[PDB]
């Protein structure tokens, strides 16, 4: 959220 | 020289083979004859960069590029190895001077714009690899990713050619044997045959096992009973999102709630303690926490697990961040299950099961799943609702007819302050009349107030969380105060239908937006809730919108809001509009602990079912679409049918509770009776077979 941090499901890198 | 090239070359030879000592022995030889070779320390330097030996390769990077200032491609594969090492600027760095050096270096300009959308700067991002694929029209990885920029902001131009040459670039790489440039997790987006969407996941499977063939690590010796660990069955569960993540807003309660005389349960943590309170509860309540961040070495970690004797390895990541499926390709457990986090298959033989349900994945499609499946009873799917908002169990409202989802109050004091008040009515839901007391609550939100004191008891703000109580506005933390949330607040019309959906916008497709507008199009009392997620989808969004005859007016956007606000706000919709592309997963849960009906339609990837599966669990099959014809009549029969709406909304509101879906407890001890299901069956000396009964 705009002045913090919303966690979500992120690919891994490849 | 002469010398020295012949040595590259063999070491070249060697790296070929597999053989990868010996190509680093021979890369060093040819340095040790010709120490100013940029060729050999620009090869050791990506040998060293597979091996994961990320400080000792950019030694060789650095060197590379004195000996060869013009040596763009090592900048690139330099930045490359800083990316990798969490160095942002300085990997960009490293793409600008490659790109500087070489403007017409391809590679670097797609790399250059992965920096840009890792780092949420899409609209840089999409630009960069149009440059790229300018300079190299064709380029799979370049545009499989411009592909999901797209997506991401829901810019649909030429989006059904777009498909189809997704596809047969997949289509492509996977007949010449080469990586996809569709990431697994992505593949449900694309109309890929599920034949496809397994074979991509296979190959990043196969990465794993490429990666710890060179450990030369023999096979595990495995437990044949539970002797050794006095009757209990050992079981790890592996996640880098064990701290402030969905995955631990679903099923942080979990470890704590398996029964200690039969089960011993063992947190495997990928990521370093975060300092939240999601940490804490998994790291206190599990009878064994292991840190495994600070053992970089996938053979040392696997070691330590085997150590622990762990019958059954839980992978909660899959192809996702953090995720370190080495550990499983290594199989220190003999028995190997994915489980909650990751929404489709690993496509990988070291993993032996899939926790799944029967409406999740039916029998008729396990062909889409490279391990067997494993039947919960009613759904996989699980969330700490009810542990970490017990605040929006019950609600009361103020009636300035009588609505539930315009004005509302939700407390963990909620009924000592109702019985404050004189007046209050029952119709079970509260309602206070239009008085002194409401006249204050609605002036405290129109001033942006953050709070007010009403009989002693603390009323605030429901914008204003992260003001109050950050860590209630996190989840991490039940709130001790009293909350008012209000259509107001959002500019969400007083007197319409509000349908919503909190998703990525990433989830949405042209088919999807076309059927939401033929919903709002029959309901000409309704809106359309969003969120800018991010923002820079909205005006692609309306820009649709507005092609297909809805004016700016019919949809709403809201920003991303905190957790608990997010979940809260869910109370002022009437209906959900799910995703049918890919289903709204925790979002669903959300939504439904709420108390909002929620339309879907099931499509056959596991990631475009779950939403039914919940629905299922929950009780209300007829919230449940075969097509987009029945969704559109569901949806509209919600919105005009007003006595319907009721009903459903009452179903929901009660079923959150009645119903096994936020039952943790429940859930725990179904996940315990499949444990020992799958245990007996392979102590029985049998291999691997589904689980679905
Ligand atoms: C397709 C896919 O990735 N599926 C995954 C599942 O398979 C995993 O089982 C789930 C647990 O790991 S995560 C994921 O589930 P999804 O439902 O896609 O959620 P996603 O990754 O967008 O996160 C949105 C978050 O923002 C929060 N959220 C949202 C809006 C808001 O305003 N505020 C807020 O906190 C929400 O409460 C969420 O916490």
């Amino acid at each position: 959220y705009p002045g913090g941090s919303t966690p979500v499901s992120s690919a891994n890198m490849m | 020289p002469t010398h020295a090239d012949s040595l590259n070359n063999l070491a070249n030879i060697k790296r070929e083979q597999g053989n990868i000592e010996e190509a680093v022995r021979l890369y060093r030889k040819a340095l040790e004859v010709f120490p100013e070779f940029a060729a050999a320390h620009s090869n050791l330097a990506s040998v060293l960069q597979q091996q994961g030996k990320l400080q000792e390769a950019l030694m060789h990077y650095k060197e590379a590029i004195r000996i060869s200032p013009t040596f763009a491609d090592a900048y690139s594969n330099m930045g490359n190895t800083l990316k990798e090492m969490q160095d942002v600027q300085g990997a960009l760095q490293c793409y600008t001077r490659a790109i500087q050096i070489n403007p017409a270096f391809a590679d670097a300009h797609s790399n250059l714009a992965s920096i840009h959308k890792d780092s949420g700067n899409i609209p840089e991002a999409i630009a960069s690899y149009r440059t790229a694929l300018k300079l190299k029209p064709d380029f799979p990885d370049a545009y499989c990713n411009l592909a999901h920029c797209l997506q991401i902001v829901c810019d649909w131009t030429d989006y059904d050619e777009r498909m189809k040459k997704l596809v047969s670039i997949v289509a492509d790489q996977l007949e010449k044997n080469r990586l996809p440039s569709v990431h697994p997790h992505h593949s449900m987006l694309y109309p890929l045959s599920h034949g496809f969407r397994k074979a991509i996941a296979e190959r990043h499977g196969n990465l794993c096992l490429d990666k710890i063939n060179v450990l030369h690590k023999p096979p595990y010796e495995h437990p044949k009973d539970l002797k050794l660990s006095d009757g209990r069955l050992r079981v790890g569960y592996v996640s880098s999102d064990f701290g402030n993540h969905p995955t631990s807003h679903l099923m942080q309660s979990i470890p704590g709630m398996h029964n200690p005389d039969k089960f011993e349960v063992f947190c495997y943590a990928l990521s370093p303690d975060d300092g939240t309170n999601f940490r804490v509860k998994v790291m206190a309540e599990a009878n064994h926490f292991i840190d495994l961040s600070q053992i970089p070495c996938n053979g040392k970690a696997a070691d330590r697990i085997h150590q622990d004797g762990i019958h059954i390895l839980v992978n909660m990541n899959g192809y996702t961040k953090g995720a370190r499926n080495e550990l499983f390709a290594l199989r220190p457990a003999p028995i190997q299950a994915m489980w909650l986090g990751y929404p489709g298959t690993s496509g990988a033989l070291f993993m032996d099961y899939i926790i799944t349900d029967q409406e999740t994945s039916p029998a008729e499609v396990a062909e889409q799943y490279s391990e067997k499946l494993a039947y919960m009873p009613h759904t996989f799917f699980i969330g700490d609702h009810a542990n970490m908002f017990p605040h929006l169990k019950k609600k009361a409202v103020i009636d300035f007819h009588i609505y539930d989802n315009r004005i509302v109050l939700n407390g963990i004091d909620l009924k000592a302050f109702l019985d404050s008040l004189p007046d209050v009515k029952i119709v079970n839901m509260p309602v206070i009349p239009m008085n002194t007391i409401a006249e204050a609550v609605i002036e405290m939100i129109n001033r942006g107030q953050i709070q007010i004191t009403i009989n002693g008891f603390s009323i605030s703000n429901g914008l204003a969380t992260t003001q109050i109580n950050n860590k209630a506005a996190t989840g991490e933390e039940v709130p001790r105060t009293i909350i008012v949330t209000t259509r107001s607040q959002y500019g969400l019309p007083e007197d319409a239908i509000v349908y919503c959906n909190f998703n990525q916008l990433y989830k949405i497709d042209p088919s999807t937006l076309q059927m939401w507008a033929n919903i709002l199009k029959r309901v000409p009392n309704s809106v359309l809730w969003l969120l800018r997620f991010p923002a820079v989808g909205e005006p692609n969004i309306q820009q649709y919108a507005q092609n297909m005859g809805l004016p700016q007016n019919r949809i709403i956007f809201s920003p991303v809001a905190p957790k608990e606000e997010h979940v809260r706000r869910g109370q002022l919709a009437d209906v959900c509009l799910d995703t049918p592309l890919c289903n709204g997963h925790t979002t669903g849960m959300d939504v439904l602990w709420a108390g909002t009906p929620m339309v879907t339609m099931p499509g056959e990837t596991l990631a475009s079912r779950v939403a039914a599966s919940q629905l299922t669990c929950l009780g209300c099959l007829e919230l449940i679409a075969k097509n987009r014809q029945e969704y559109e009549d569901i949806a509209v029969k919600l919105g005009t049918d007003l006595e319907y709406l009721k009903k459903v909304r009452g179903k929901v509101w009660k079923q959150r509770i009645s119903s096994p879906l936020f039952n943790t407890k429940q859930y725990t001890m179904e996940l315990e009776r499949l444990y020992l299901q799958m245990w007996e069956h392979y102590a029985a000396g049998n291999k691997p077979d589904h689980m679905i009964k």
